[PDB]
């Protein structure tokens, strides 16, 4: 089947949404790592 | 087996530094319509079909935040 | 009351009233002893 | 021990009663000649 | 109290002594269905040794229950 | 249809009642059945559709259940 | 009324054609694939999709029903397809065996 | 392995013949005997026989009385007195002639008479269960 | 905590069990045609050897429940089977379903029972070749094997349901609690889950076949 | 409380004794098995008695299971 | 009392080793039909060792009983 | 507590009842072996009871889990 | 005391242990019966085995109640 | 702990019930040595027979460890 | 003390699985009977298999009273 | 301490399931005796079958021992 170039608004969307996304789940992971273990040891 | 790399040199590509132009003139027609109210005239087929490839690039976000925060499953912490 | 009577009603008449009455009897036994089961609850 | 034993029979006699009734049970086509291949003639003495 | 408890224990620890009974029918009505199949002219005949054989099996199994009522109301 | 329509008057042009509802969703079986089912050199596929919308739907009402079981916490 | 020969083109019997043929112009090929494996490492991080007991006993039943359709999937369609032929030969020789009969008299 | 011979006093049905495995009606029961059975010898009740060939297909005779012998060496003998293919039979006779004897039966009084009439009323249900 | 699929579902505060109940039967389409398609040509075929092996022993009075029991022996056999589907609700665990599955049946077996052919039907009570001094006790026994019969069969049902599925969750949890240890244990254990699922297969099955043949010998013994 | 212990106790013991009728049925639908296997033209007459021997066996299982529940409700 | 209590409680356990003469009558009495439907004409001799086979299995199930009420009374 | 821990005694008891459903299938599937072995053209047929034997021992055995989780929960 | 009371309570259970015993001779007579049905002529020869068989039999049922005492009594 | 005190004998009390499927195992290959020796054309087929039955004896065996563990660990 | 009574509760339950040799060797000297009335010419030969059978049977009721001794005097 | 004495309660408890093991070797043994009276010419290939099926009745046998230790030392 003859492969179908996708419309460059689609590609650049997805991989630009791609890199937003590995922002902001770094940004998530580092916010929350202190809360997380500060509750950790505020539960005991 | 290869053939998925194979489509992916033509779809799954970083986009060309070329093409943005292309897609800001997309973009503009989609504002344009957004503006005008011009998307009434979109039957519900085509419509469907643009909110399921936005649901992709949504997808393509959320799977770049997992990738992110290097846990497949919730947030590790 | 009209397809319904004549789809539903129709075939099942001759189970309804003859062969299914100790069925009836016997729906009623465990409704009671449904409620009673219910009720002392 | 069967029955027909605590009678008094003989395995012979249970086998020729069986053959006999598997003959007359035999459709008429070849009932005659089944009956002929099995019939006695022997006479004691 | 202690002994109303150890009234129900005991009958309930009497009562297991049914599965004997249970057993032993089963048994009995098995090996009647093998000797029937086997020697069917005998039929009746064989039902009476059943029953018989029965009567004797639940018999023990009464003797459990019994303790278990001859506890349960009795003591 | 939908798929060709793209004015909200369409919504209020259908049928809301009992008979209405009731006809649409026969509608819809027939076209399921006679689409994937009513065809002979059918396959299996036709049945397995069905399962599949039936899991999710199970898995629908027992999210409630289930979400006290989540891994992470957030 | 006779019936239409075929199906309707169901791909891993979970999704029909008419989708991928749908979204072929815009993505192409793998744009469902795509969303597909999006749509599932959403449900499963977001925890929409939870991972517990239920998990794999779905693993388990499932990995049943595709190893049974692919071992005796061709033998129940075979006997359907023979019960009908053979349903058909006899009427047919129910067909112009009264005629026969007619014939003589 | 299995070396048969099915014969009667006046037919051959079959003779060293290599089938795979024959049922036999025993006196003592049905069984069946395939290749390596057990040592045994056994008398025949009125009954079908089917002997099963190697390609699969059933032969389905009806014996009355006889003699079945498997040996050490896996060769069955079986010998019976009146061994009808079960086409020859009818269903008619049969049931007529189960009610004759049913009816001597319930008239009949005397033990060696009554247990010829069970033997011959034997002889006709087996007939009538065996054919349909 | 354990129990959660056995909880009465519901979605959106609406009570969604009878919607799963209602769901078996619209897998067995109908057609007033000759030659059909695959799907009806097969079941109609498994309704032709059920109805076979079942109803055959009936006298002509029996053979009028033929529409019933068949009818029993798909509905159970569906619902046992669209259990074994994930997150799936089984109402044959319910102990309601099956009791009100039973009691009429058995009920009005019984019923017709003892409304015609009450001499015999009173002495069945009793085997024939019993000797007199153990009369009494042999009729107390069958009074309390009959009288408790319906409940044999709604319990032997739901517990039987029950404990397949409780077991296929356990064994389930098991393997969860074994991925992050020995991978070979973790297959071990899967390989357990997938012979289990197999039988559980066969069970449902069978439990179907079995509360029909049940009901079925009661309906033959009071006819 | 103590009662409610022993309560659940003699439950437990009480239930032992349906091994009894589990091993009944297994011999009865055992012999159910051979005999029909020696003498199949009986198929029919001999499932009756099966049921009739599964019939009793279950019925002392029932014994058992019946002080249970009239010990972990009743009582 | 505990004393009474576990009177109580090894009376049932003590009573739990019947199940073993109920099996026992069981088989023996199916081995009897077995037997019979054999070789009928030696049912008067057969029925003899029946009872003696009877005899002794009852036997043991007596010494349970026996201990059960020489800890219900005698103890 | 005492209730719980009577609730675990009384579970174990009660699943101890499984032994009889053990033995059973036991039995079942012996007779079913020796049958086959005897009559093998009947094998369809022999299996299908077999398959009942087997589904009324199982029986048995669930009631005694029964009790077992409807002390161990209900309870 | 509770020594005494697991004295008793262990009596009881090392009671239990005569079903073996009871089965034992059960299944003992039960094989004679038919034995004897079978080859009547050996009726004398078989009739020892039978004696033996039961001689160990009721050799384990025995140790049982040796414990028993031997915890009633000695202990 | 009384808790853990009960665990332990709730584990060894639904332990107990492992006999039923060695005597189910027992049973099976038994048989299966008898219909071998009978009709030892057969063997291939009737050894399939045997692990069917040994895999569901087994299968009873099972849930008793089941409840152990799943009393031991999980509770 | 509580060790001590464990000790004896222990002992006795350790006892109970006497019962497995006990039917154990009930089921191999019944066979024998069988077997000798079936071929007596091999009644040497035949013989010799029994003991062994018993020689293993014993063999698991030793372990049974081994841990009870192990118990009762060793700890 | 009750730790110390549950661990002996609950190692004589799963003790008690070595009996299964017994009657399953009795039974194999014995089918093994009557199939060799039956078809000598097959005794050696028997023995084997005698020896597998010994070989899983221990099997599960061991599984019992095998949590006592493991409750008495390991636990």
């Amino acid at each position: 089947v003859p492969p179908v170039q996708v419309s460059p608004l689609i590609k650049l969307g997805r991989y630009s949404a791609l890199f937003l996304g590995v922002a902001y789940g770094a940004t998530r992971y580092n916010y929350l790592k202190p809360r997380a273990e500060e509750e950790r040891r505020i539960a005991a | 087996l290869a053939t998925f790399w194979y489509y992916a040199k033509v779809e799954l590509v970083p986009p060309t530094p070329a093409e943005i132009p292309r897609a800001i003139q997309s973009l503009k027609k989609i504002v344009n319509s957004a503006q005008t109210g011009s998307f009434k005239q979109l039957t519900v087929k085509e419509a469907v079909l643009n909110g399921l490839v936005a649901t992709e690039v949504l997808m393509w976000f959320y799977v770049g935040e997992i990738i992110g925060k290097r846990g497949i499953i919730g947030y590790d912490v | 009351l009209q397809s319904i009577i004549k789809n539903i009603w129709i075939p099942m008449k001759p189970y309804y009233t003859k062969v299914y009455q100790e069925i009836w009897i016997g729906m009623g036994l465990m409704g009671f002893i449904v409620y009673k089961i219910r009720a002392a609850d | 021990v069967a029955y027909w034993r605590q009678a008094g029979l003989s395995y012979i006699r249970y086998s020729q009663i069986c053959a006999k009734a598997v003959r007359d049970a035999l459709k008429t086509e070849f009932k005659a000649n089944a009956e002929k291949t099995s019939g006695s003639n022997v006479k004691i003495v | 109290d202690i002994d109303t408890a150890a009234k129900f224990i005991g009958a309930g620890a009497a009562t297991v002594g049914v599965a004997g009974s249970g057993a032993g029918i089963g048994t009995v009505f098995g090996s009647l269905i093998i000797g029937y199949a086997r020697n069917p002219s005998l039929k009746q005949q064989l039902f009476s040794y059943a029953i018989l054989g029965f009567a004797l099996s639940e018999a023990m199994g009464l003797f459990c229950l019994m303790v278990a009522f001859l506890i349960l109301f009795a003591m | 249809e939908v798929k060709l329509g793209e004015l909200p008057s369409w919504i209020l042009m259908r049928d809301f009642s009992p008979s209405g509802i009731f006809g649409a969703f026969q509608r819809g079986y027939y076209r399921y059945y006679n689409k994937y089912i009513n065809v002979k050199k059918g396959s299996i596929s036709g049945i397995t559709m069905v399962l599949a919308c039936y899991v999710l739907f199970s898995y629908s009402f027992s999210y409630k259940h289930l979400k006290h079981e989540r891994l992470r916490k957030y | 009324p006779p019936l239409p020969e075929y199906g309707g083109k169901v791909r891993y019997g979970l999704i029909p054609e008419e989708f991928f043929q749908f979204l072929y112009p815009k993505t192409g090929v793998t744009g469902p694939y795509v969303l597909g494996t999006g749509l599932i490492l959403y449900a499963l991080s977001k925890e929409i999709y939870v991972i517990s007991a239920e998990t794999f006993t779905a693993l388990s039943v499932l990995g049943v029903m595709v190893y049974g359709i692919k071992k005796y999937g061709p033998f129940v369609a075979d006997f359907a397809d023979k019960l009908n032929e053979q349903k058909l030969a006899q009427l047919e020789e129910a067909k112009q065996a009264s005629i026969q009969h007619i014939q003589n008299a | 392995q299995m070396s048969f011979t099915f014969a009667s006093p006046t037919q051959v049905f079959f003779n060293g013949a290599n089938v795979r495995q024959v049922d036999v009606p025993t006196l003592t029961g049905a069984f069946g005997i395939l290749a390596a059975h057990v040592p045994t010898l056994q008398v025949l009740r009125p009954g079908l026989v089917v002997v099963h060939a190697e390609d699969g297909t059933t032969s389905k005779y009806f014996v009355s009385s006889g003699s079945i012998a498997v040996n050490a060496d896996s060769s069955v003998q079986l010998l019976a007195e009146e061994a009808v293919t079960l086409d020859m039979l009818d269903l008619g006779a049969a049931k007529a002639n189960l009610e004759k004897a049913q009816a001597e039966l319930v008239g009949t009084a005397d033990e060696a008479t009554r247990a010829e009439i069970q033997i011959r009323i034997e002889a006709n249900e087996a007939l009538v269960k065996a054919l349909e | 905590n354990l129990f959660a699929s056995f909880i009465a579902p519901t979605i959106l505060g609406l009570p969604a069990a009878v919607l799963i109940i209602l769901f078996p039967p619209l897998l067995i389409p109908t057609s007033k045609y000759l030659i059909n398609n695959r799907l009806i040509t097969t079941q109609q075929w498994l309704i032709k050897l059920t109805s076979k092996q079942m109803m055959t022993m009936h006298n002509t009075k029996g053979r009028t429940w033929s529409l019933m029991l068949v009818s029993l022996i798909i509905f159970i056999a569906t619902t046992n089977l669209l259990g074994l589907l994930p997150h799936s609700f089984t109402p044959t665990t319910q102990l309601s379903m099956n009791l009100a599955m039973a009691i009429p049946l058995w009920a009005g077996t019984v019923i017709m029972g003892f409304r015609s052919k009450i001499k015999n039907a009173l002495a069945h009570f009793l085997p024939q070749g019993t000797p007199t001094p153990l009369i009494p006790m042999l009729v107390i026994i069958e009074t309390i094997s009959l009288l408790i019969q319906p409940m044999a069969l709604a319990v032997r049902l739901t517990a039987n349901i029950t404990a397949g599925h409780l077991l296929m969750h356990l064994i389930g949890s098991a393997t969860l609690a074994m991925s992050t240890i020995n991978l070979p244990s973790t297959l071990i254990i899967f390989t357990i889950l997938i012979l289990l699922t197999i039988l559980e297969i066969a069970v449902a099955l069978i439990q179907a076949y079995v509360f029909t043949l049940l009901v079925s010998l009661y309906l033959h013994d009071n006819t």
